[PDB]
């Protein structure tokens, strides 16, 4: 009954959220930096984290 | 080591830990002419895609790649001058930079004195333009130092090659690091006790 928790929101990955976190998951494959991390991110929308 | 850690090459592009990348490519292509063989020379800098472009980009650093594989030896004088004063103002290689200077003789003479069994010096003025008593007491003096080994007949000027190293040198790298190995164990096994 609103009574007692706290609450905290989920949020559904963002762009700005998916470049850094790409990066994250890029840390332990092998590959030239000739990649362009921010129009990788945008052809995703929506989708989810995993 | 350094050509092999080396292999990374235009993976690690640009970096500021990595200073300029246009002198990474100087610096990754000065240590390939010495370790790197021939067929891999070549290997690595024709078949590599990502290495071809930056070499592309300067002229005067390509000269001597493909001067090398050309085998002239009129510019190889020239072209090592450029790289001798390059090598003089940068850095960490003012101790090493001596031993280059030699190293990129005796692998010209490599591939020089490998085709013909009998040469005559006269013909390598030449290519040299001109030596005449200059590659005289220099070749004496990579010959003193058991750098590829060859007979040259004084004042008949007759070049004779042999050699047929894989006898000897095989067999006398053990006996050049083995003495020194043991007599370091020499001393470490005096040090105990007192």
């Amino acid at each position: 009954p609103g009574r007692i928790d706290r609450k905290i929101e989920f949020p559904p990955p963002n762009e700005e959220a998916r470049l850094d976190i790409l990066k994250i998951h890029s840390r332990k494959m092998n590959l030239t930096r000739g990649i362009n991390l921010r129009k990788i991110a945008e052809l995703m929308p929506g989708a989810s984290g995993a | 080591q350094a050509a092999e850690l080396f292999l990374d090459t235009v993976s690690t592009f640009t970096s500021y830990e990595l200073m300029d990348y246009k002198t990474f490519v100087t610096y990754t292509v000065y240590v390939s002419m010495i370790a790197l063989e021939r067929p891999d020379l070549r290997e690595k800098v024709i078949k590599g895609a990502e290495i071809l472009e930056v070499l592309h980009s300067l002229p005067a650093v390509r000269q001597y790649l493909f001067s090398l594989y050309e085998c002239r030896y009129s510019v190889f004088f020239q072209s090592l001058a450029v790289v001798e004063q390059e090598m003089k103002k940068d850095w960490l290689f003012a101790p090493h930079y001596r031993y280059y200077v030699r190293e990129m003789r005796i692998h010209a003479y490599s591939q020089l004195l490998e085709s013909y069994r009998s040469l005559t010096l006269g013909y390598m003025a030449e290519a040299f333009g001109v030596g005449v008593e200059f590659i005289d007491q220099e070749l004496s003096r990579f010959i003193a130092a058991g750098r590829l080994h060859c007979k040259i007949d004084k004042v008949n000027e007759i070049v004779e090659t042999n050699r047929p190293d894989s006898k000897n040198w095989q067999y006398q790298e053990t006996i050049k690091k083995g003495d020194l190995l043991l007599n370091r164990v020499q001393k470490l096994s005096r040090v105990i006790n007192m």
